[PDB]
């Protein structure tokens, strides 16, 4: 009997059907602000501010932060909506990407998005600092972080890793706040406007410059870190853009 | 090219019953015996390489993001679709093969109703979604899964014959000792666990 | 209230039964993702079997198994909103394990055996009971490997590390696949010795 | 919007689904109807339809396969040759069958799905079963808990069947009382003692069972049948009580009960050599037919025993038919033994269990005790434990000719 | 006790040989026993335990002069225990030390690991055959040996005893014991701490037992800088070939001298208690692939370019090749499918150092990895057996 | 023709002189009733009854039509009864010289002798149980037919006779036996030897085949494998040369010939050789006055395959050619698994031993160690050299897995085929048992 079996699949499926898409429909709004407010509290971490609640981060981000979208080639800023931007899905694209040459991927990362986006940190109408999202491939995975340069474009405010799947102990260290508060202090670049931050083996001297600790027994993941640095202050990266943050 | 690495990458670097915990159920169970085992495995082999090229073609051209229409994105209805293309088409080919094929059928056919809406099939499509894979691209991943999940089965069943002459303890003996040998045998395959 | 506690250690899916073992072994790293996923299994078994009944008098044979994928399909597919909308992060750590309870033999494996040819309400507490089960060996396994690899339950501090100035390193196979496996085994060891009449011969 | 659309795309997933399924299913699957041949004889032909298993095609035709679970597949009592189709023995099936007999065809029909044409070669006991409903005549107590049974027949004649037989008793669901149960005052007094009459069962659905024959085939009239009670484990009370037992003892003269013709393959060997015969409890019935066939039957002049298993004289049933039966012919003798007197027994004879008397009076010196077929029947105690003593006297497995009753 | 009686029915039959006969045929029977097998494999690493112990000392000692001096060297001796007990015993601890000095050094940090591995395995090996009610088998003396050999000599000892504990209950007592499974132990409990706790049994602080020394191994500084980057720092010396092959590296107590490890497999060879199938297929399976490998070549990799005779005396490939790939248990069982294990060790070996970024060597991976093939081996090795049988064997 | 490779000659000290010399009078003989395979007695006599030469003494309920007849006339003293009363041995005190006679036929004759003429006159005398057959080792049943008999007309086994000095008195027997032979097959006769010359059969059915190299190179079940492999499907019959020499007295004579050459031999044998005795002869009584003092272990047959003769199994069997008598050792030694062997033989080079080529060993019944786990060294490789796994068929029957050991090759196989198997084994594995309760099962189920 088809139309009995035809009567009850349809029935079944109209049923099933609309709960399925009204639940997806209905709640996208709050999944979107679910995964737009996460990545809104790690900006937060590093830009300095302290946040807690889901109120207090959209509060916060929304009155201290700036995102704002720039081209790496001519490092200066483009129009756009760079609230809503997925760099990680322009890089894959080939509409805005290059592919890097062995020699320039230092950091051995396929491609690279021709639009970056970076967040100011207002502070009373004037910036404070710009948090510079950088990545890099590591022993395991591939390592996001966000580094948090002054206004100067030399000083580094903070670093923090919020994403990364290397070996807890070892690699994992990344995240260790220890290793992160390290960063605070040093200069991405030198008196000749180069990258000269370093990822020394075996530590590096007290009251250094450009010289952070690496991770103990896990040099691999601390050349990552070190390749992840030289490729995004070099010319392919950040280092138009840097270059135009030091002169205003 | 890029499809042989990654053929190997889908038969030892990522393994689905190893690596990935998916299809442990029948992994577990029907590992008693090399024969069976050879020809559970063969079947999932065929399911992969029919059900992720497939569900890549659904996927791009209905399911896609914003692909069907401006603003519309019928992403929610992913697990439905994957989980009903696996079952629709290996109940016709448990169907074509008996009828046509009868020595197929009694050789792989059998094992088709083991591989309907199994963990592994669906979890290489889901991966599959995850990844941006060309249709060519999710054959050869379709293919290589498959294979390295029959590698993982066969030599379980291999281990699991060698265990005759084995004393495991009661108590242990059968699932226990099953459990303990598949965590082992994941102790190997982490050898390649770096390998880019 | 015997009925509802008997697939716990009597044919608790995992320990005699081989059901639901691809979740067991891949969200036991943590408390909190082994916590959140029995639920959904909870929420999913009971609520499929529930539906699965009242309409199992008028199920096409042909195509039964499409139509009871489709139920279970659309449940899980409404759980995956839900977590995404609230408890995102745990929905991003379980990744594409939320989806496979659709795969879950346990979830068929009670659909199929006893919300066919049984009514709605016994059903229901059929699969309540189950996922009861099925939980208990994702909080043993799960509270073991959480403790033991990390210091720390449902990300609460219980063992200090040493990196955090504390005194305990952590075991590094335990947020491992290899682990996982040793833990069931070894639970199941456990379950046949207090109850051998569950010995295969 | 959306929602139109994923309603939409929804639907018509599932439809083109299920229409490929369906679809497929007119042009793949043969829904044509099956062709069954019974010993290759054209009228034996049954014609049954996809689907189902064995037994219920032949159950419906004109040959009944015995099945004692009523297919539970732990019986093996529907052991068919299939010369063609059926597939490869299940797994299942060699549990209960041996490697050697799978080759013969040996196939459990109730563990076998018809799903294709086939062939088979079911043997004529198998074929020749014909249904009765016998009007039964005594139900009279034999002993504290066994009680025989008499069957008229319903078309004259005999119940065709070869010595130690069973037919296989199907009763409709009914409520019957132990109450109800009528006993003779001599053992009602020992029934007094626990007060069984307390029980009431109540058989739900219907049930079927299986009973030893006891009249040799020149009994010509009255198929006669000894019944035990089945009661619940005196230490488990726990347990339903007896269901087709009770039900057959609830009834007397006047009731009916169908029969579905006679089975069994508890048969003794056509040799010169000597015979021996342990009975218990249900178990006097195929040694009775046994004795009886001899004796007059056959009039063989072999030499014969029986050691019947007995707690006290009141469980002593045909006793009378024995010793009669020795005093007719000395070759045949019979002895019992006491597994615990009554204070007013005053037994002076062989005391104990059968499973040591019988050893150290006739076994223990016997010649070649190998030479000799055991026929026993009798509580699951006895068989183990009279088991491990002919083992201990070196006495083949084939000539332990066990026929247990539970 | 009853219980404890079975164990000195282990401890008699230890000293003294039972005086049983056969109780059927065959009424003689070959002098070998599993106990004597067991022994000559426990004899047989003697000389690369002795050396290994020297070298480990002598590493300590070049460093430890070579990081401090004077008074700093004496505080750092008098900080470790290790250090001021070989002192108080009558060793020097300055640059002039000679080889008594050097092995006693090297004593007081394998003799506690060796010691630790053999109780706390002992136990769980005794405490298994009392309850199942099983005489102590001799697997267990060859299994301590060979897990305290492969470790670093810095080692903690709990990490140790977990090491064992896993490796003798986890891969063995669970399928029954010696002979009854399919897995390394020896290697198993590595693997444990591979993973477990890879901090302690990798990296550049553990292969020196000298305080605040931090030393990369040839391994590792080949796959950093190809063959011109080993170096001994400690000593300012480039590893030449001969100090690889005889032993003169940090690394595994054990495993550094690939001279002294062949001498105790010849012997084993030749007494037939070690496969040479086996060992000639790892051999075939390591120059295969690291030709290939220079062949192909690559300006990325130095892994590339490392020759066959390179890959024979770094890490633990002797060692292995000669003590744990010869595992009778966990290897294959016909003739033919030991070729094949033997090779697929190779090959892996050569595969997980030149490819794995992860791990500088691969030899107890590769063991483990070929464990899990040595049953399908034999069972292709079978079934052409039995095709052969089903036709009469061409008769 | 066939070179034999992986094998072991055990170099036991006190090899017979290989030659022939009368024998100790003999009062007992007996038949051993546990060395027929699957045999069940029924008895024919009693104790106390007179027996003729070739009266029967039992038949086989399992195998019907086989008749086990006396071997010397005389009294019946005593029918041994081990453990579920089975029975061990029918004793025969030896008296008188009566005879159950047969048809007699000239030597021309036989090969044209029709097979039911030939089926009826050896079952009659007792003598179709000279046959076993390949698989099982049991007696052919009396209908049935094989189109292959091998005769075994060597022996490799340690201290073993020389048959060609046994065949070369009875020449004329030994010739009209394999006509005999060559009328009852369906197929041919394989006659194996080590290449010395033989009394040649001139019928084209008979075949001679020689093999060379250490035992197993002279076991029966070592050349069904290279001549004619043997399944369920295809059935082989084996046969020693003494009973092919008694096939051709009974149909040359029209008598039973029952009288047998033996090598009596072993460490503590005084004056090792070959004597002359009777089917089933008492061994206390064959080797009283002929063995040094001390506790000695005697078995019929060798000391691989062979039966330890005490009480009820006293006495000679019926397919053993031979009596090895040795020490029985009892002496545990301090740290003596450790100590080299300089007298300490084995398969390994493990031992001292082995260097000393040309050595002779006092082996005793020490087992060498204890019961393990197997280990596999590689040992059964090296004296296995049929085409077969034997790692992996050894533990099938370690494990019980019959199926699997047919498939592997186990119907092949004879207790006697694993001896070397058996001596070798680390683990001290008795594997002839093993074997047999594996074939017990696949029989059982058959
Ligand atoms: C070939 C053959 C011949 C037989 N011949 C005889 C014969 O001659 N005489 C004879 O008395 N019996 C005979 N039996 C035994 C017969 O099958 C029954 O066991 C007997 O007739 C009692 O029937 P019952 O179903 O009422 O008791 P059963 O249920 O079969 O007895 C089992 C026990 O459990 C109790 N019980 C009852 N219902 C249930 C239930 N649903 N679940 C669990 N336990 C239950 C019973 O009271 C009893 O104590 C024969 C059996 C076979 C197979
Ligand atoms: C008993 C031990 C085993 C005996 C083995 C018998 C010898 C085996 C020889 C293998 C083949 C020759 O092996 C040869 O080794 C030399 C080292 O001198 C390598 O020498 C060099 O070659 C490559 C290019 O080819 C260079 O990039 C690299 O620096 C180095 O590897 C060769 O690449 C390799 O081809
Ligand atoms: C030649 C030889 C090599 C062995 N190698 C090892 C080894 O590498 N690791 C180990 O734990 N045991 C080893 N053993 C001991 C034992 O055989 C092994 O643990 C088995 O796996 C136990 O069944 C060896 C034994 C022999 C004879
Ligand atoms: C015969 O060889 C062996 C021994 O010699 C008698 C042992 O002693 C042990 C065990 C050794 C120790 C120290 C265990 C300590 C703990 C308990 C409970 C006894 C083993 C495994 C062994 O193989
Ligand atoms: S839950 Fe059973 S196969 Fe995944
Ligand atoms: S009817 Fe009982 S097993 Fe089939
Ligand atoms: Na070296
Ligand atoms: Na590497």
């Amino acid at each position: 009997s088809i139309k009995k079996t035809l009567f009850v699949v349809i029935a079944l499926s109209l049923v099933c059907s609309i709960i399925v898409s009204a639940a997806a429909v209905g709640l996208r709004d709050k999944q979107k602000e679910n995964a737009a407010l996460d990545k809104q509290s790690k900006i937060l971490q590093v830009a300095g501010i302290e946040a807690k609640g889901s109120k207090q981060i959209v509060e916060l981000f929304n009155k201290s932060i700036e995102p704002r979208l720039v081209d790496f080639n001519t490092g200066d800023f483009v129009e756009g909506d760079a609230a809503n931007y997925d760099q990680r899905k322009a890089a894959k694209e080939a509409s805005e990407s290059i592919k890097l040459t062995a020699e320039q991927d230092k950091a051995k990362i396929q491609r690279r998005a021709n639009v970056g986006v970076v967040y100011l940190v207002k502070d009373g109408d004037k910036t404070s600092k710009v948090i510079l999202p950088v990545h890099g491939n590591g022993l395991w995975s591939m390592m996001y972080a966000f580094v948090a340069v002054e206004t100067d474009g030399n000083t580094v405010s903070g670093l923090t890793y919020y994403e990364q799947g290397e070996t807890p102990g070892l690699g994992g260290e990344v995240e260790n706040p220890a290793w992160r508060a390290q960063w605070v202090g040093k200069k991405l670049f030198d008196e000749n406007h180069k990258p000269a931050i370093k990822i020394v083996k075996g530590g590096a001297p007290q009251g250094s410059e450009h010289g952070v600790d690496g991770l103990s027994g896990a040099t691999l993941t601390s050349n990552g870190v070190q390749n992840t640095f030289d490729f995004w202050l070099g010319d392919m990266g950040f280092g138009p853009f840097l270059t135009k943050v030091r002169d205003g | 090219e890029h499809y042989i690495s990654l053929l190997v990458k889908s038969i030892f670097i990522e393994n689905m019953a190893l690596s990935f915990f998916l299809g442990m159920c029948t992994f577990l169970a029907v590992s008693k015996k090399v024969k069976t085992s050879f020809g559970l495995g063969i079947a999932v082999i065929v399911v992969l390489t029919i059900s992720v090229p497939v569900n890549n073609l659904v996927y791009n051209l209905v399911l896609k993001p914003d692909a069907l229409v401006e603003g519309v994105d019928l992403s929610f209805l992913n697990f439905i679709t994957f989980i009903g293309v696996i079952a629709a088409l290996v109940q016709i080919l448990e169907m074509i093969l008996d009828r046509f094929f009868p020595p197929l059928y009694n050789a792989l056919g059998i094992f088709l109703p083991l591989i309907t809406v199994n963990c592994a099939i669906f979890g290489g499509v889901s991966f599959m979604v995850q990844r941006d894979y060309s249709f060519a691209e999710s054959v050869v991943y379709g293919f290589g899964s498959g294979v390295g999940w029959m590698l993982a089965i066969v030599a379980l069943a291999g281990i699991r014959e060698k265990m005759k002459y084995s004393d495991v303890p009661p108590g242990l003996r059968g699932l226990g000792i099953t459990f303990i040998t598949a965590g082992l045998m994941a102790l190997g395959f982490m050898s390649f666990s770096g390998v880019q | 209230k015997k009925s509802v506690l008997a697939p716990v250690l009597d044919n608790n899916p995992i320990a005699l039964q081989v059901l639901g073992v691809c979740s067991a072994l891949a969200v036991t790293t943590k408390l909190e993702t082994a916590f959140v996923m029995t639920l959904a299994v909870m929420f999913v078994t009971a609520l499929s079997n529930f539906f699965v009944s009242l309409i199992r008098n008028h199920i096409p044979n042909s195509v039964r198994i499409i139509v009871q994928m489709a139920i279970i399909a659309s449940l899980v597919i409404v759980v995956d909103q839900i977590l995404k909308a609230y408890l995102y992060d745990i929905s991003k750590q379980l990744s594409v394990f939320v989806g496979l309870i659709i795969t879950n033999c346990i979830v068929m494996g009670r659909a199929e055996a006893f919300a066919m040819k049984s009514e709605p309400i016994p059903s229901f507490i059929d699969g309540i009971g189950n996922g009861l089960g099925y939980g208990f060996v994702l909080m043993t396994v799960g509270f073991f490997r959480e403790l033991l690899g990390s210091g720390k339950l449902f990300g609460l501090e219980v063992l200090p590390l040493i990196s955090n100035g504390g005194w305990y390193q952590p075991n590094g196979l335990m947020l491992l696949a290899p682990s996982a496996f040793f833990l069931i085994g070894f639970m199941i060891w456990a379950i046949r010795t207090f109850k051998p009449e569950q010995v295969e011969a | 919007s959306t929602i139109i659309f994923g309603v939409v795309m929804f639907t018509l997933i599932i439809l083109a689904l299920v229409l490929v399924i369906l679809f497929a299913k007119s042009k793949l699957v043969p829904t044509g109807d099956i062709t069954i041949s019974i010993n290759g004889d054209p009228e034996k032909a049954i014609v049954t339809q996809p689907g189902g298993k064995l037994l219920t095609a032949l159950a419906g035709a004109g040959v009944f396969v015995s099945s004692a679970c009523g297919g539970g597949g732990s019986c093996g009592q529907c052991r068919v040759k299939i010369k063609s189709g059926g597939g490869d023995i299940l797994p299942t099936e060699l549990d209960h069958i041996s490697k050697g007999e799978a080759r013969e065809g040996e196939r459990l029909a109730c563990q076998v799905a018809v799903k294709a044409d086939m062939d088979l070669e079911l043997p004529e006991e198998i074929f020749g079963v014909k249904k009765w409903e016998c009007t039964v005549i005594s139900n009279d107590n034999k002993a504290t808990f066994i009680k025989e049974l008499k069957l008229a027949i319903p078309d004259g004649e005999s119940v065709p069947f070869r010595a130690g037989g069973y037919i296989q008793i199907e009763a409709p669901a009914h409520h019957v009382k132990y109450a109800d149960f009528d006993v003779p005052e001599k053992y009602r007094g020992d029934w007094d003692k626990f007060n069984l009459f307390r029980y009431e069962s109540k058989v739900d659905e219907p049930i079927i069972r299986a009973y030893s024959m006891a009249n040799y085939p020149e009994e010509f009239g009255i198929i006669m049948l000894n019944v035990r009670i089945a009661t619940p484990p005196p230490n488990n009370p726990n347990v339903p009580p007896g269901q087709m037992s009770s039900y057959i003892w609830s009834l007397k003269a006047g009731d009916k009960c169908t029969i579905s013709g006679p089975f069994g393959e508890f048969f003794a060997k056509d040799t010169d050599a000597e015979m021996v015969f342990i009975g218990g409890g249900a178990g006097m019935a195929p040694m009775r037919s046994h004795i009886f066939d001899q004796l007059k039957r056959l009039k063989s002049k072999r030499k014969m025993s029986y050691w019947y298993g007995a707690r006290s004289k009141r469980e002593m049933f045909y006793v009378e038919d024995f010793d009669g039966l020795a005093a007719e012919n000395d070759n045949f003798v019979w002895h019992c033994a006491l597994s615990d007197p009554q204070p007013e027994d005053n037994w002076t004879g062989y005391t104990g269990f059968i499973h040591n008397v019988l050893y150290e009076n006739y076994l223990k010196d016997h010649e070649a005790p190998e030479d000799c077929e055991y026929y026993m029947c009798g509580p699951p105690m006895m068989n183990a434990a009279v088991i491990n003593m002919l083992k201990n006297l070196g006495v083949e497995e084939e000539n332990i000719l066990l026929d247990d009753f539970g | 006790h009853e219980k404890w009686f079975a164990l000195y029915e282990a401890a008699a039959t230890l000293f003294y040989t039972p005086g049983l006969v056969t109780k059927r045929s065959s009424h003689v029977r070959d002098s070998v026993d599993l106990k004597r097998i067991m022994i000559m494999v426990w004899l047989a690493v003697f000389p690369a335990m002795f050396w290994g112990m020297y070298n480990a000392g002598g590493q300590a000692i070049a460093a430890l002069n070579h990081l401090y001096s004077g008074d700093q060297l004496a505080a750092i001796v008098a900080g470790n225990w290790h250090y001021w007990l070989t002192e108080m015993l009558g060793g020097t601890m300055s640059s002039d030390a000679g080889w008594g000095s050097k092995m006693l050094l090297g004593a007081t940090y394998f003799l506690p690991i060796y010691a630790t591995v053999f109780i706390v395995g002992g136990f769980w090996e005794v405490l298994f055959c009392m309850v199942r009610k099983h005489e102590v088998n001799e697997g267990f003396f060859v299994t301590s040996i060979l897990f305290a050999l492969i470790v670093p000599p810095t080692l903690p000892l709990w990490q140790a005893a977990l090491g064992i504990t896993f490796g003798v209950v986890v891969a063995k007592e669970v399928f029954g014991g010696t002979g009854r499974n399919f897995l390394n132990p020896a290697l198993a409990g590595r693997a444990f701490l591979f993973f477990a706790y890879p901090a302690q049994i990798s990296g550049d602080l553990v292969w020196t037992a000298a305080d605040g020394y931090s030393g990369a191994t040839a391994l590792s500084q080949w796959a950093q800088g190809g063959a011109g980057a080993l170096i001994n720092n400690a000593t300012g010396q480039t590893i030449t070939w001969m100090d690889a092959f005889i032993g003169n590296i940090p690394g595994s107590i054990g495993e550094v001298s690939t001279l002294a490890l062949m001498i105790g497999a010849a012997f084993i060879v030749y007494m037939g208690i070690a496969s040479w199938r086996i060992i000639g297929g790892v051999m075939i399976g390591m120059i295969l692939l690291s030709t290939l490998f220079n062949v192909i070549g690559s300006d990325t990799n130095a892994m590339f370019n490392m020759p066959w005779h390179w890959h024979l005396v770094l890490g633990g490939f002797a060692f292995g090749m000669f003590f744990m790939a010869t595992d009778p248990v966990s290897a294959s069982f016909t003739n033919s499918g030991k070729w094949a294990y033997g090779i697929l060790i190779g090959v892996m070996c050569v595969l997980i150092r030149v490819v794995n970024p992860a791990y500088p060597e691969g030899m107890m991976l590769a063991i483990l990895f070929a464990n899990l093939f040595a049953p399908l081996f034999d069972h292709v090795v079978v079934e052409r057996n039995i095709k052969r049988r089903l036709a009469r064997y061409g008769k | 023709m066939i070179t034999i490779k992986k094998g072991l000659d055990l170099p036991i000290a006190g090899t017979p002189s290989q030659v022939i010399s009368d024998g100790k009078a003999i009062k007992k003989v007996a038949l051993l009733g546990e060395e027929y395979v699957g045999m069940r007695p029924t008895m024919h006599v009693r104790v106390g009854d007179e027996v003729k030469k070739a009266q029967i003494l039992f038949e086989d309920k399992k195998n019907p039509g086989v008749k086990f007849t006396s071997p010397v006339s005389g009294k019946v003293v005593e029918i041994n009864r081990g453990a579920k009363r089975v029975l061990q041995s029918v004793v025969i005190e030896v008296a008188g010289d009566d005879q159950v006679t047969f048809d007699k036929f000239e030597a021309n004759q036989l090969a044209s002798l029709n097979r039911d003429a030939i089926k009826t006159q050896l079952v009659e005398s007792g003598l179709w149980t000279a046959f076993r057959t390949r698989p099982f080792s049991k007696v052919p049943a009396i209908d049935s037919t094989s189109e292959a008999i091998f005769v075994t007309a060597m022996d490799t086994n340690p201290l073993a006779a020389e048959p060609t000095v046994v065949i070369n008195e009875q020449s004329e027997a030994f010739v009209a036996g394999l006509d005999v032979l060559s009328a009852l097959t369906t197929g041919k006769v394989y006659v194996c030897k080590k290449g010395t010359s033989l009394p040649r059969s001139q019928q084209p059915n008979v075949e001679e085949h020689v093999f060379d190299g250490p035992h197993p190179a002279g076991l029966a079940g070592t050349h069904m494998h290279f001549l004619y492999p043997v399944s369920a499907d295809h059935v082989a019959w084996s046969i020693n040369y003494q009973d092919v020499i008694a096939v051709g007295q009974l149909f040359l004579t029209g008598e039973l010939y029952t009288q047998r050459v033996v090598s009596l031999a072993g460490p503590v044998v005084n004056k090792p050789r070959l004597v002359r005795t009777v089917m089933g002869a008492s061994l206390e009584q064959l080797v009283d006055s002929e063995i040094m003092p001390g506790e000695v272990r005697i078995i019929s047959g060798s000391v691989l395959s062979g039966t330890k003769a005490t009480g009820p199994h006293a006495y000679l069997g019926r397919y053993h050619l031979q009596v090895s008598v040795l020490r029985e050792g009892r002496d545990k030694e301090l740290f003596g698994w450790a100590m080299p062997g300089k007298n300490k033989f084995s398969v390994t080079r493990s031992f001292l031993g082995h260097l000393f080529k040309g050595q002779v060993y006092n082996m005793t019944t020490t087992t060498n160690g204890s019961d393990r786990s197997m280990v596999p060294i590689g040992n059964y490789e090296k004296v296995m050299p049929l085409d077969m796994e034997p790692t992996l068929l050894l533990r099938d029957l370690c494990a019980g897995d019959s199926d699997s050991a047919v498939r592997l090759g186990a119907l092949e196989l004879d207790e006697e085929d694993l001896a070397l198997c058996t001596f070798v084994c680390p683990g001290k594995y008795e594997y002839g048992q093993l074997l047999r309760e594996c074939l017990d099962k696949i029989e059982k189920e058959g």
